[PDB]
C-alpha cells in the first residue's frame, strides 16, 4: 500500500485568513483524494471530495491542496487526507486571536467530600488567549508544589478562548491544617497577577 | 438517514480479546458494494484503519495486526463485527467502524466511534461533589459554578446540564489520570448571577461502565 503525508503538520492562524493544506501520495495510485474534517470529541466527517464554499481543493505538482478561503473559529479541528484505505496523519488547524485575560473563580471543597477524608480546591481560568497561563497555589501565603493538576479545554469553537482548571488535592488533614487557600494567576492578559482566595472557616 | 452504531465493552484485560459490533441502520449489507470497516485513533494519534469485509464475507487486513484481527458479517441481522486477540495498553484507542463505497474514488461513512481501554484495573463509578457558585465565584453579573466528578475508571464519563438544556459556557474539562490510577474531571458552566435564585442548575453525569447515573442539585 502507500503512505500519505500532508503539510503543514500544525498551524495556527486568525480568523479571515486564507488557509492552505497538502496531501502528497508516496506513490501515484489515484486521481481522486478525500478530506474529512474531525472537530474535538467528534468522528471525522467528510469535507470535501474530488470526485465530486469555504472549502476547495487542487492540485499543486503531484501533492493535494486542501484551501479554506476564510479561517472560521469553528474551523479549530484536525484535517485528514484519505485514497482508498490510507490516511495522512493529520493537520491541526489552531486559531489565533487577540489577547483575552481569564476571569478567575476559586471553589472550596464540598462538605460531602470533606466527609470522605480527601479536600479538592478548584481554580478555574475562564475564557482565555493565549494558551500559556501561571497558576500557583499559596496556602496561607506560602506556596504549593506537587499537589495540583491543570486540565484545559480545547480552543472553543466559537471564540477560540481556553478554559483552565487547577484542582488542588489534599487529605481532609492537610486541608485542615491551613486556612486561607489562594490561586494566582499570571497570563498576559493580566496587568498584574490575579489572586482569588477563601478563608477555610 | 444511514446510522452506524459501535456496541461493546469500553474495558478488556491485558491478553483478552477485544470484541466490538457495528449495528447498521439506513442502509442494507446484504447486496451492497461498500466495505464495511473498523478504524481505530489511538488516543493522542491518528486514524489507523484496520480492515474491512464485503458483503460476501471476503475481509482485508492492515498487516500491522499480525493477523490478530478477525472480521465478520451477519447479513440477517445487518451487523458486522471486530475481534482483536491478545491486546495490549497499545489497543487502548477509539474504535470507528466506518463504511467506504467500492472503487479508487470512495470516502468514509463513520459511526461515533467508542473508547476501549485496555486495562487490569476494575471498574469503579464515581462520586459527583458541587462546585458551589459563591462570592467567590461571582465576576461582575456572571457566577460560575459547576461538578467535580471524581475518582472513576474506566474513561469516559458524561455530564450534562439542565438536560442539556443549558450549553452555553459550559466547559467539561479532560479527565485526568490521578496518581492512584483512578480519573478526575470538573464540568463548569457560567450563569447570570441573578438567576441564581430562581433556576435550579443540575449536573447530570453518567459512568455507563459502573451504572452510575447522577443528577446533582448546585446550590449557593
Amino acid at each position: 500500500d502507500i503512505q500519505l503525508t500532508q503539510s503543514p503538520s500544525f498551524l495556527s492562524a486568525s480568523v479571515g485568513d486564507r488557509v492552505t493544506i497538502t496531501c502528497r501520495a508516496s506513490q501515484d495510485i489515484s486521481s481522486y483524494v478525500a478530506w474529512y474534517q474531525q472537530k474535538p470529541g467528534n468522528a471525522p466527517k467528510l469535507l470535501i471530495s474530488s470526485a465530486s464554499s469555504r472549502f476547495s481543493g487542487s492540485r499543486s505538482g503531484t501533492d493535494f491542496t486542501l484551501t479554506i478561503s476564510s479561517l472560521q473559529p469553528e474551523d479549530f479541528a484536525t484535517y485528514y487526507c484519505q485514497q482508498l484505505n490510507n490516511f495522512g496523519p493529520g493537520t491541526t488547524v489552531d486559531i489565533k486571536r487577540t489577547v483575552a485575560a481569564p476571569s478567575v473563580f476559586i471553589f472550596p471543597p464540598s462538605d460531602e467530600q470533606l466527609k470522605s477524608g480527601t479536600a479538592s480546591v478548584v481554580c478555574l481560568l475562564n475564557n482565555f488567549y493565549p494558551r500559556e497561563a501561571k497558576v500557583q497555589w499559596k496556602v496561607d501565603n506560602a506556596l504549593q508544589s506537587g499537589n495540583s493538576q491543570e486540565s484545559v479545554t480545547e480552543q472553543d469553537s466559537k471564540d477560540s478562548t481556553y478554559s483552565l482548571s487547577s484542582t488542588l488535592t489534599l487529605s481532609k488533614a492537610d486541608y485542615e491544617k491551613h486556612k486561607v487557600y489562594a490561586c494566582e494567576v499570571t497570563h498576559q492578559g493580566l496587568s498584574s497577577p490575579v489572586t482569588k482566595s477563601f478563608n477555610r472557616g | 438517514q444511514l446510522q452506524l452504531q459501535e456496541s461493546g465493552p469500553g474495558l478488556v484485560k491485558p491478553s483478552e480479546t477485544l470484541s466490538l459490533t457495528c449495528s447498521v441502520s439506513g442502509d442494507a449489507i446484504s447486496g451492497s458494494n461498500y466495505y464495511w470497516g473498523w478504524i481505530r485513533q489511538p488516543p493522542g494519534k491518528g486514524l489507523q484503519w484496520i480492515g474491512s469485509i464485503y458483503h460476501t464475507g471476503s475481509t482485508f487486513y492492515n498487516p500491522s495486526f499480525s493477523s490478530r484481527v478477525t472480521l465478520s458479517v451477519d447479513t440477517s441481522k445487518n451487523q458486522f463485527s471486530l475481534k482483536l486477540i491478545s491486546v495490549n495498553a497499545a489497543d487502548t484507542a477509539v474504535y470507528y467502524c466506518a463504511r467506504r463505497i467500492r472503487g479508487y474514488s470512495g470516502t468514509y461513512d463513520w459511526g461515533q466511534g467508542t473508547l476501549v481501554t485496555v486495562s487490569s484495573a476494575s471498574t469503579k463509578g464515581p462520586s459527583v461533589f458541587p462546585l458551589a457558585p459563591s462570592s467567590k465565584s461571582t465576576s461582575g453579573g456572571t457566577a460560575a459554578l459547576g461538578c467535580l466528578v471524581k475518582d472513576y475508571f474506566p474513561e469516559p464519563v458524561t455530564v450534562s446540564w439542565n438536560s442539556g438544556a443549558l450549553t452555553s459556557g459550559v466547559h467539561t474539562f479532560p479527565a485526568v489520570l490521578q496518581s492512584s490510577g483512578l480519573y478526575s474531571l470538573s464540568s463548569v458552566v457560567t450563569v447570570p448571577s441573578s438567576s441564581l435564585g430562581t433556576q435550579t442548575y443540575i449536573c447530570n453525569v453518567n459512568h455507563k461502565p459502573s451504572n452510575t447515573k447522577v443528577d446533582k442539585k448546585v446550590e449557593p
